[PDB]
């Protein structure tokens, strides 16, 4: 579907951080919708936040 | 006479999980009468109103009826973690309002097994072939399906409802027509499949003339 | 009040001569006030006698559900007759009326293909054999699947389906221990049409 | 289920020149006995024929 893959994949894997709040994936995923050639560093910024409140 | 009706449907599957789409809960009233027609909308989402919903004007129907759609724009997210919709439609001349709720069927999430089957050779002496896509085991059963060959949408086919298997996991078919020339000349047909259940929401499946 | 739904034969029992075909008028929320539900059946405008009401039967609210069936000829339903229920009972102004016939238009042939397991599908303990079933029309139909003369039963088929072309398909899927394929077992798609011969036919399926 | 049987009925079923009163009655012939299946269908085909313009 032409889609981006890259976009599509950020937000997956966002969507499925256990460590993010509602409002914190939210926002990424705005973000992501809203510029889809910022899906590498919003995902590296995702991931880090979400190791960064692990257990 | 028995006052209108409302139904509310979801948003189509692909919709809630490609990021690159918006997806939609439609709320729609029939019944009508041409003599009340003020329909006022009210949207809630797991309880809590939102107000970004857009009316479409008013449309005259067959049985001398009216007909009015309220469509309100959702976040992928929250449809798929299970966030409930209410439409709630009024009237001046409603005895009470009328209330609808829905929300993403409930249950493990199974992942789909696709597969890809050739023209049966029977088949081969026909000026049209059907290509299929077997896509099992998947729940909930919202899914889409989709057929293109070198980067561009087939559309001549047609995809069966999802079935009920014996082990409560769903399972359909997809069918593409094409022409047998186009089979024979090597072309490489692809079936995508989108599913909540599935890496990306995305996996696809390629198939065209080869050896046995 | 009360309503009613009519229901058609199953299409197997129109196409097998073994076999008999009823019509059934089923009528819901009968009161138990008035509970006395009368019946006229027509066949094409010709009232007939020879249906039979089953006892009324309690529900699960504090309603009767009561049902006739009407015995009809396989001809008569493929010939496009119509059938007619007419309920009579005092919870209701006038009495209803249902009326239901076979679907109208050019019959067409069923294509019966069978296709085996996808070879990707060959790692899992349990395969899938494939009937597909197109082309045909009307959407009326029956499948099963058997094997050395005995019934399969660990199949499903998808409802008929729409086509570009007017016409319908289908798909109907055994399923089947990997190890049965393997060893060469033939297995038989059984399609029941009007517009097959005999309304009849049979397509079989081995590795 | 009978082959005959069914293959005699769906004939029948089709013979263009009966009408609707012979049919019925070769078919009520075929449910009440089945082992009448090919007499009756060779029956059904002569009148038929006979009954050809
Ligand atoms: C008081 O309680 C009553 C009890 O019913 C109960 O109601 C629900 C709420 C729940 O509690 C259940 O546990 C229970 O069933 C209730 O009665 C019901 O009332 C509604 C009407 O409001 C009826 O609704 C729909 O009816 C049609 C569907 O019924 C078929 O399918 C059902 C499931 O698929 C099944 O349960 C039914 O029994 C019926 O099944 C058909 O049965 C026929 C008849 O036997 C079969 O055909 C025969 O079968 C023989 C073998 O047995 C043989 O093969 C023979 O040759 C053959 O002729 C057939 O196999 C089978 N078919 C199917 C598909 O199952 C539905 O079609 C209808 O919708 C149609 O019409 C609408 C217009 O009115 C359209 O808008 C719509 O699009 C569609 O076209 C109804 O929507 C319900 O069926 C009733 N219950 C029963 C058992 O009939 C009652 O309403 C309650 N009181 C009040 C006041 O509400
Ligand atoms: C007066 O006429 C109006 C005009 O509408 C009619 O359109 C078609 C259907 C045809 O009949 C024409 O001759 C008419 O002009 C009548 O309006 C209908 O009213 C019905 C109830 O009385 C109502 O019934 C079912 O509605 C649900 C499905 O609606 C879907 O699907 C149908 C076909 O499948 C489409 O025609 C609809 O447009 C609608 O499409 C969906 O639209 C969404 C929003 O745009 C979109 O997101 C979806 O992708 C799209 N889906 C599809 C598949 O296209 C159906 O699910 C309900 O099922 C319920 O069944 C029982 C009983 O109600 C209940 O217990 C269950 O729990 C289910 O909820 C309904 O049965 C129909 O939708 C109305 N049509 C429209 C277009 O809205 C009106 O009834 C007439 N009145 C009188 C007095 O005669």
């Amino acid at each position: 579907m032409k889609f981006n893959k890259e976009q599509q994949n950020a937000f997956y894997e966002i969507l499925h951080l256990p460590n993010l709040n509602e409002e914190q994936r939210n926002a990424f995923i705005q973000s992501l919708k809203d510029d889809p050639s910022q899906s590498a560093n919003l995902l590296a910024e995702a991931k880090k936040l979400n190791d960064a409140q692990a257990p | 006479l028995g006052g209108p009706s409302v139904f509310l449907f979801p948003p189509k599957p692909k919709d809630t999980l490609m990021i690159s789409r918006t997806p939609e809960v439609t709320c729609v009233v029939v019944d009508v009468s041409h003599e009340d027609p003020e329909v006022k909308f009210n949207w809630y989402v797991d309880g809590v109103e939102v107000h970004n919903a857009k009316t479409k004007p008013r449309e005259e129907q067959y049985n001398s009826t009216y007909r009015v759609v309220s469509v309100l724009t959702v976040l992928h997210q929250d449809w798929l973690n299970g966030k409930e919709y209410k439409c709630k439609v009024s009237n001046k001349a409603l005895p009470a309002p009328i209330e609808k709720t829905i929300s993403k069927a409930k249950g493990q999430p199974r992942e789909p097994q696709v597969y890809t089957l050739p023209p049966s050779r029977e088949e081969m002496t026909k000026n049209q072939v059907s290509l299929t896509c077997l896509v099992k085991g998947f729940y909930p059963s919202d899914i889409a399906v989709e057929w293109e060959s070198n980067g561009q949408p087939e559309n001549n086919y047609k995809t069966t409802p999802p079935v009920l298997d014996s082990d409560g996991s769903f399972f359909l078919y997809s069918k593409l027509t094409v022409d047998k020339s186009r089979w024979q000349q090597g072309n490489v047909f692809s079936c995508s499949v989108m599913h909540e259940a599935l890496h990306n929401h995305y996996t696809q499946k390629s198939l065209s003339l080869s050896p046995g």
